[PDB]
């Protein structure tokens, strides 16, 4: 194939795509059904 | 030239005599602190001669 | 830029002044007989007390009150403060004429701030 | 001439200024175990030796520039160490010699080109 | 409202105290390049 | 009790004395290798 | 090529620093990139906390915890806690955000392009971490400096405006203190104290004029102290008391981290002068006291009489007497009977609570006081919830005396933590069994049998 | 400031100003100039 | 100035009114501004011998570790006894004369 | 909402604002 | 009062420009020298727009 990428470029945007979504659900504690506002 | 107890812990204050600083050496620092000072000695003098009296000294018989 | 205080004068400036008018006039009491007669921290009761509201009561001079002359009006309301630090911060001098001379500095700034701004 | 009605005179080596990075004078570090000698307890005839042989320990080194090279100095120093180990230290003198080269080569700072024909002399001078 | 006339930068200024807990998390990803 | 109170102070004192000088000679040269 | 490796210098990609110990050029570019980073967080969060702010709602309800720090000093506070110019606040963050960026220009000259050591280079920025001359040097240059930032608060107080004081009449005001303590008899008999409750060692310190007295005698001796190891030496008892390596400079400094921390820990809960209950809220011996009073004066208005009343439980409702003679408040307020705020210090009498003037002598001002203390005791959540952990959410508030007391308690703690785990590897830095015990000559092999 | 302070601190300018600058500058540029013979 | 008149470890100076009438004993405070130089004010004379003290030790701190210059060693001839006492003489004369004036 | 977004644009300039410099050096050669 | 959007927008996006070009610079060393100067025009724009920013502080 020899389209290899270096994985720690694709470590960070895996990281960050982890990171945004538990992110958002921390944002959802505070602005929804359960956050008794 | 007697040893006692005492002049063998004063002899390194006295051991030297003629050393000396080299040619013309720390001068002009005490040439600036004696211009402090007489400055000083200036500002002190017309303070009690009210001369160069300020607010609030009133150099008199009303005072703590 | 406000001249009529219909109610901004007669419900609240006129309570402004007349609850430290009301310490004013009960003022020669116990206080006066504190630095006459012996009780130095009962005087520290009364200059965080009874005169701890006359002060932060007299606050709000920039809360109600015609701000062109506020900034000068600050100052008038600072000096009957700071003069008021010397009464009791002279309790632990142990000499009540210090203290008695303060006093009557409190007669020439707390009724001059009366005779002052019925506005 | 005796005297002392007005004169004596020594001193200087102290504490003046200086801010700068330049000028690497071999620095002289002291040997363990070593401390400065008083006068009092060394003596004015023991010392009367000692002190011109600071001279003659450079003076040396002045002959040996100018006759280029350090054979001179190499030869009489050789066991000077094991003379003198009775009356004088051993380590008070590696401590004098070293900044006795360091502050000789301080002042070839300005020639930038003999600076470095001492420092090969001086420590000809250490190491012997 | 903290600013005079500033006014536009309440959405700029809410995030930068958060700037130095991204600090370390760049030193990982500067040794996840060269060093392992 | 006051005759006691003495008597633990000087116990503590005679304790950490000879704790606070323990250490003050040489502590770094009884570590069983270099300078031992 | 490369200097940073795990074969050339025995260190993994974790101890992250460790091939900076002899490295001396880029260390300084990691204290300097590390200083423009806690001036960033210096600047950035003061920036977070204005246009986060309302001047007319009080300072310590929206949980903000520098913005009582600048009310300290009194930056555009008129009397009892309001503020009257947030500007002075707007100017204090954006001279260290603009100022991060200078700062972080040196750190990262001098761990990337600049040199790697700089012994060689200036003589006098160069270290061995063995020359003890030079190594006390370093220090005398940073005590006249610390020396220079304690006299800078007291020239804020003499001269420019002033400090806030809490014990000022009229609630609160800032004024320009005329005369700090210098009699060492009281100042520095603080520290021979006793550190429980009564005494308060180093927390007690009413009268601000002690404060600003201290910093008088921190400040000339930390120029005194600075000035000494400039020209001399360690002493000899010195040169053998100590490790003198690289390493335990750090854990000495985190010894001593870990210890100012603890009174930090403690300056902000038990203390109301240096740290303003206007400001930072109230305290656990503020709250409860605050509490009783309350309905203490409830009572007065409903006219019940105070004395004669005997609680649920044989003691004394309101007004029973602590173990020492202080008419105190009652009920589980006698942990608090220590209790010296401003409020209520014109109901101390001789005794203590007097009851001559605790009757008709409560003002509206006082008890409104009180009474805002109540609601607002130290009493969190994790997130925002506030009051009792039983009630119910209604409203939010951690009250930030609370809210960062224990957060330098995290950081106290665990600087008390590396400080020993360095203190292990520094002793063993200069016995050289940081890599383990030998194979051959076991050092335990030749202790004798027990 | 005070209006005899500063009265004090003008002559301290011109105290310095007119006596001993020209004093310094009058006596240096010129004996510099006609220096001394020490060759003989 | 600090260990006698300041009442650490010691009792005050004489301090009065003005109009002398209770003259006693108590400690004064050493007052640092210009309110202490003029010498009706007590509070300077506490003020006084710290300041001038602090000062008199760092000259005797300072002048054990350096040596006068050569300059200065044969022109005030400092080997020499007499001319110590004669700077002695000629400063406590100017030191008779303030006490003769205050 | 208006400037709910410009707060979250500002955030997702900055945070892969970030990795860019690594990157960056990673390919062009520097020495990193 | 509307050149203070325009000038403290610039200097926003001259400072994310510092962000970035910085570690470049200072990165390569082969680079370094037409980069060495190109600090000095890039900080001393940023100086005297920190400076400009200052005075039109207090002017509005
Ligand atoms: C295995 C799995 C485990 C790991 C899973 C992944 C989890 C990673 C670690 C957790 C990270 C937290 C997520 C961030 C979201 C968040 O938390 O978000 C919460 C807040 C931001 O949310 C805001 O929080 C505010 C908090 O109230 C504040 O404001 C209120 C309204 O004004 C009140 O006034 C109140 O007084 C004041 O506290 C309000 O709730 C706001 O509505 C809300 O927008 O994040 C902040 O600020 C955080 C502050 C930043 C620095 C932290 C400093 C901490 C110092 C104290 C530490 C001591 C020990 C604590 C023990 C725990
Ligand atoms: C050695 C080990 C020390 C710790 C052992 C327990 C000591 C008790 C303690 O911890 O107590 C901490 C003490 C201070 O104790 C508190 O000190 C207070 C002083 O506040 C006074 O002054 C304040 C001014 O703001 C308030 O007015 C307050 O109401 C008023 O009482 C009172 O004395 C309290 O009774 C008392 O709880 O020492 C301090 O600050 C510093 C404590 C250092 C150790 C910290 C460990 C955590
Ligand atoms: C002033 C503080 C200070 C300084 C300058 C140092 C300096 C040093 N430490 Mg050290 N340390 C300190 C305090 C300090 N220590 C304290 C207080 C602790 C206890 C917690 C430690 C514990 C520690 C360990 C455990 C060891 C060192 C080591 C080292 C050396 C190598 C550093 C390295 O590679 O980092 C490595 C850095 C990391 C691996 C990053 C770790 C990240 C942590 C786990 C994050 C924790 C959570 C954090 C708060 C973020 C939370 C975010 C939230 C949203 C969840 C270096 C000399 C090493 C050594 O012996 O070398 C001489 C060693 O192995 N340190
Ligand atoms: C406070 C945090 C902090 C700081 C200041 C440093 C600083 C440093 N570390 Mg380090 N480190 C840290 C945390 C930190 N570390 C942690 C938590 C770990 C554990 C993961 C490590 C692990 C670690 C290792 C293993 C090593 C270092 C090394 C180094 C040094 C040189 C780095 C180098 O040459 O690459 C330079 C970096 C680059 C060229 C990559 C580009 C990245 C840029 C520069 C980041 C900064 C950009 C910034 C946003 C722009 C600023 C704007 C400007 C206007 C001011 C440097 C002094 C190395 C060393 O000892 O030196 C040889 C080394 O081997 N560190
Ligand atoms: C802890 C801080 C610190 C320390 C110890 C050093 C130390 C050093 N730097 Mg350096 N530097 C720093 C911070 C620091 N820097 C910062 C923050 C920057 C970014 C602006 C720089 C940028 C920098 C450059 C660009 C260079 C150095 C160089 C040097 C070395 C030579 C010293 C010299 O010739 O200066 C001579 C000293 C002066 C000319 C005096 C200047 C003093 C300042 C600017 C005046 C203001 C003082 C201030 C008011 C004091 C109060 C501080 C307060 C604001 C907190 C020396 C090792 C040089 C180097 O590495 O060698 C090639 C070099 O080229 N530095
Ligand atoms: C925080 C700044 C700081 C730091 C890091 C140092 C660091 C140092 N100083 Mg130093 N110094 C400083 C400020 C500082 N100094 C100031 C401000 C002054 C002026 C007063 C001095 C005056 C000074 C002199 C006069 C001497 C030093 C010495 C020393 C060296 C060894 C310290 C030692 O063994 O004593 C540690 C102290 C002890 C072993 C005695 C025990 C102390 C107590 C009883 C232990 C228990 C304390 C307890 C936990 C807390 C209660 C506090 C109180 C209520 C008792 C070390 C390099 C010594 C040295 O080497 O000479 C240069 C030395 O003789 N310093
Ligand atoms: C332990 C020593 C000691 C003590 C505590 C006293 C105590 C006292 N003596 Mg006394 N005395 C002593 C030794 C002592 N004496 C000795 C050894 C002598 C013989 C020389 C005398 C001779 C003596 C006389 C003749 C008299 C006293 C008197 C007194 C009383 C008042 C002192 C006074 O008015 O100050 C006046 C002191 C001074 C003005 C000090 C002069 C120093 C000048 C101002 C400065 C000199 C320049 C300075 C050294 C250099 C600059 C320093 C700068 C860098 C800081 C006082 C009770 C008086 C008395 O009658 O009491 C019974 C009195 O008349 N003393
Ligand atoms: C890619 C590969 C991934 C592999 C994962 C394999 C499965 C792993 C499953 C383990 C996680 C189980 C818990 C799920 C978390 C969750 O659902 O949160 C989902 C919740 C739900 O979020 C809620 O949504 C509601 C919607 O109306 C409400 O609005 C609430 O306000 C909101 O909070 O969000 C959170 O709890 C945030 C905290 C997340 C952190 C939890 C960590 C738990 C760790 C437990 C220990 C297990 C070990 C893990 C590490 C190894
Ligand atoms: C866990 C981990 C991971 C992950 C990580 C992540 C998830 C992330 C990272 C990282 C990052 C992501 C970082 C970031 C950074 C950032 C930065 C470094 C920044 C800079 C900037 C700044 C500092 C700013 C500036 C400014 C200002 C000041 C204001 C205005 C605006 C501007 C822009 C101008 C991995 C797996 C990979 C590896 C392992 C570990
Ligand atoms: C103004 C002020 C004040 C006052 C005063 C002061 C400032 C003081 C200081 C003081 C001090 C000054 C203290 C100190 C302390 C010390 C310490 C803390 C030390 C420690 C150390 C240690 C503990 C160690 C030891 C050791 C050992 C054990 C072993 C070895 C040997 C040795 C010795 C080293 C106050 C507080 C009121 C408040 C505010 C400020
Ligand atoms: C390094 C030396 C320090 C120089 C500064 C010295 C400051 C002055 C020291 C005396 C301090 C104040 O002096 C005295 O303090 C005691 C303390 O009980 C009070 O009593 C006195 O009323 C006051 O006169
Ligand atoms: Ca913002």
């Amino acid at each position: 194939g020899d389209a290899k990428l270096p994985l720690w470029l694709i470590a960070t945007v895996a990281g960050t795509g982890v990171l945004v979504v538990v992110g958002l659900f921390f944002y959802g504690a505070y602005v929804g059904v359960g956050s008794a506002l | 030239a007697q040893r006692t107890w005492l002049g063998d812990r004063l002899r390194p204050l006295n051991s030297e005599y003629g050393k000396v600083a080299p040619g013309w050496g720390t001068t002009p620092l005490m040439g600036v602190f004696m211009g402090l000072f007489f400055v000083f000695l200036l500002i002190i003098l017309q303070i009690y001669n009210s001369s160069l009296i300020l607010e609030n000294v009133s150099v008199d018989w009303a005072n703590l | 830029e406000p001249p009529s205080y219909s109610s901004i004068q007669l419900e609240k400036i006129q309570e402004y002044k007349s609850n430290i008018v009301a310490i004013r006039d009960r003022s020669t009491t116990e206080l006066v007989s504190y630095i006459q007669k012996g009780d130095w921290i009962n005087i520290d009761n009364f200059a965080h007390g009874p005169f701890g509201t006359v002060l932060q009561e007299m606050n709000y001079v920039v809360r109600n009150l015609l701000p062109n002359e506020q900034p000068e009006a600050r100052k008038l309301s600072r000096e009957v403060f700071e003069h008021l630090q010397d009464m009791s911060e002279a309790a632990a001098k142990a000499d009540r004429q210090q203290a008695a001379i303060s006093y009557q500095e409190a007669l020439k700034d707390l009724d001059l701030f009366l005779s002052k701004f019925p506005q | 001439i005796s005297y002392v009605d007005n004169r004596g005179g020594g001193f200087f080596d102290g504490i003046k200024s200086l801010f700068q990075d330049s000028g690497t004078g071999p620095a002289v570090f002291l040997p363990p175990g070593f401390r400065p000698i008083n006068v009092s307890r060394y003596g004015p005839g023991n010392m009367t030796k000692s002190l011109r042989d600071l001279s003659w320990f450079l003076r040396y080194t002045t002959y040996a520039i100018v006759a280029g090279d350090p054979n001179i100095i190499a030869v009489n120093v050789r066991g000077l160490r094991e003379i003198i180990e009775n009356a004088c230290s051993s380590a008070a003198t590696l401590v004098a010699l070293q900044e006795m080269r360091r502050s000789a080569l301080g002042y070839l700072q300005n020639d930038k080109e003999g600076q470095e024909i001492a420092l090969q002399y001086f420590n000809v001078l250490i190491s012997e | 409202k903290l600013p005079e006339a500033y006014s536009i930068f309440s959405p700029v200024v809410d995030i930068l105290p958060v700037i130095p807990v991204f600090f370390l998390l760049l030193a990982f990803v500067w040794q996840a390049a060269v060093g392992f | 009790m006051v005759t006691l109170k003495i008597i633990v102070n000087i116990v503590v004192l005679f304790f950490v004395g000879l704790f606070i000088f323990g250490f003050l000679s040489n502590d770094p040269s009884r570590n069983p290798k270099r300078r031992d | 090529l490369g200097g940073r490796d795990q074969e050339s210098t025995g260190f993994a990609w974790w101890s992250g620093n460790a091939r900076l110990i002899n490295l001396s050029g880029k260390l300084l570019g990691a204290h300097v990139a590390h200083a423009g980073l806690i001036v960033f967080w210096a600047g950035a969060m003061t920036l977070f906390e204005v246009s986060h702010f309302v001047p007319e709602k009080p300072m310590y309800e929206q949980g903000l915890i520098l913005l009582p720090h600048l009310a300290t000093q009194g930056w555009g506070v008129g009397a009892g806690g309001e503020v009257i110019n947030t500007f002075p606040y707007f100017v204090v963050g954006v001279l260290h955000l603009i100022s991060s960026a200078v700062l972080g220009l040196g750190g990262i000259y001098h761990a990337v392009r600049g040199p790697e050591v700089l012994e060689e280079y200036s003589s006098f920025f160069g270290y061995d971490w063995k020359d003890k001359n030079q190594m006390t040097n370093i220090i005398g240059y940073h005590l006249i400096l610390l020396g220079c930032g304690a006299l800078l608060l007291v020239f804020k107080a003499m001269f420019l405006g002033g400090v806030y004081d809490t014990w000022a009449p009229g609630g609160g005001d800032v004024r320009i203190i005329n005369n700090p303590t210098l009699n060492p008899l009281v100042i520095f008999g603080y520290l021979l104290k006793a550190p429980f409750g009564g005494e308060g060692w180093m927390i007690g310190v009413d009268n601000m004029e002690d404060i600003i007295g201290g910093h008088i005698w921190i400040g000339l001796i930390c120029i005194a102290g600075g000035v000494w190891h400039i020209l001399t030496k360690p002493f000899g008892w010195a040169r053998r008391a100590f490790i003198w390596s690289g390493e335990a400079y750090l854990s000495y400094s985190l010894g001593a981290l870990s210890l100012m921390a603890f009174i930090a820990s403690a300056f902000v809960w038990f203390n109301n002068t240096a740290y303003p209950s206007e400001f930072y809220g109230p305290t656990n011996a503020e709250a409860s006291q605050a509490q009783s009073f309350v309905f203490l004066v409830r009572d007065q208005k409903l006219g019940a009489n105070i004395g004669s009343a005997q609680g649920p439980t044989g003691l004394g409702k309101y007004l029973m007497r602590s173990p020492t003679g202080e008419i105190i408040f009652g009920g589980e307020t006698m942990r608090f009977w220590d209790f010296k705020g401003p409020w209520l210090e014109p109901l101390r009498g001789p005794n203590g609570l007097d009851l001559n003037k605790l009757k008709n002598d409560i003002q509206p001002w006082q008890v409104r006081r009180a009474a805002e203390y109540m609601t607002h005791a130290p009493n969190g959540s994790i997130n925002s919830v506030g009051g009792i952990i039983t009630e119910a959410q209604g409203f939010n508030y951690v009250n930030p005396r609370a809210w960062l007391a224990a957060s330098h308690f995290i950081l106290a703690f665990f600087f008390l933590i590396g400080h020993l785990w360095h203190a292990g590897r520094a002793r063993a830095a200069v016995a050289g069994f940081e890599k383990g015990i030998d194979r051959e000559t076991e050092p335990v092999l030749a202790m004798p049998d027990l | 400031m005070t209006p005899s302070l500063m009265n004090f601190f003008y002559s301290l300018l011109a105290g310095l100003l007119i006596i001993v600058v020209p004093a310094t500058v009058g006596l240096i540029f010129i004996s510099q100039k006609d220096k001394i013979i020490r060759r003989s | 100035g600090a260990f006698h008149l300041t009442g650490l470890f010691g009792p005050g100076m004489w301090v009065s009114d003005p109009y002398g009438l209770t003259g006693s004993i108590q400690p004064v405070a050493p007052s640092w501004g210009p309110e202490g130089f003029n010498p009706f004010n007590a509070g300077g004379i506490a003020a006084h011998h710290i300041a001038a003290g602090i000062v008199g030790i760092i000259a005797g701190l300072f002048h054990l570790s350096v040596r006068p210059p050569q300059r200065l060693y044969k022109a005030l001839r400092m080997g020499n006894i007499e001319t110590v006492l004669s700077s002695s003489i000629a400063a406590v004369f100017f030191a008779a004369f303030v006490v003769a004036g205050t | 909402n208006f400037e709910l977004i410009a707060q979250l644009l500002m955030l997702s300039l900055i945070v892969i604002a970030g990795p860019v410099v690594i990157v960056l050096l990673a390919f062009r050669g520097g020495d990193l | 009062t509307l050149l203070f959007q325009v000038l403290l927008a610039a200097l926003v996006i001259v400072s994310f420009l510092m962000i970035v070009a910085v570690p470049v610079a200072y990165a390569s060393p082969q680079n370094w020298s037409q980069s060495k100067p190109l600090i000095f025009i890039g900080s001393g724009l940023w100086a005297v727009l920190v400076i400009l920013v200052g005075v039109f502080n207090y002017l509005v």
